[PDB]
């Protein structure tokens, strides 16, 4: 399950 | 094409948080365009994931689609919750985002916020009826995804 676009 | 380069620059501006460039380039064609070479994200997905509050606010006021799904079924609210961006999550909910939306794996925004341990986002989602007992396709509820070490969030999701 790959992450959506963004960053913490 | 004219539209394709402009779409690209708009997606880039949304990721970068450059609201003046976003305003310059936002058209009916571009506002909900998809990032065809990536994961089919819209400008709003990018603005949400990268914590670009002013851009989110601009996009929401100019017709951006809060319900748009990326190739994995993620909506912008999922990106906000998985990356821990509270103001964005709040804005999206205030503009009609459905807190119980599920991606292709049946993960909801609360599964994401619970795993990340973000108190204020978990509270926002719970106050708008997010279900802490909903199983994803691993059989895990959002309460199950709370890190075992994270007692404060466990308590919050238990509710009652
Ligand atoms: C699914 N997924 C990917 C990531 C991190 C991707 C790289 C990154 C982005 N930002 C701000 N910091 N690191 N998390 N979840």
């Amino acid at each position: 399950r790959e992450a959506g676009d963004g960053a913490e | 094409s004219g539209n394709s380069e402009a779409d690209r620059q708009l997606l880039e501006a949304a990721k970068a948080g450059d609201v003046e460039t976003v305003k310059k380039l936002c058209t009916v064609q571009s506002v909900n365009c998809r990032d065809i070479e990536g994961r089919q994200s819209t400008p709003l997905h990018f603005a949400a994931g990268y914590n670009r509050v002013s851009v989110v606010e601009y996009l929401l006021q100019h017709g951006a689609d809060v319900h748009a799904k990326d190739k994995g079924g993620l909506v912008p609210l999922h990106n906000a919750c998985s990356y821990g961006h509270y103001e964005v999550a709040e804005l999206l909910v205030k503009h009609g985002a459905v807190v119980n939306v599920a991606d292709l794996w049946k993960f909801t925004p609360l599964h994401e916020a619970a795993a990340k341990g973000k108190y204020e986002i978990c509270k926002l989602l719970l106050q708008h009826g997010a279900d802490p007992t909903k199983k994803n396709r691993d059989g895990n509820t959002p309460l199950d995804l709370v890190k075992d070490g994270d007692t404060d969030i466990q308590d919050l999701l238990r509710g009652d």
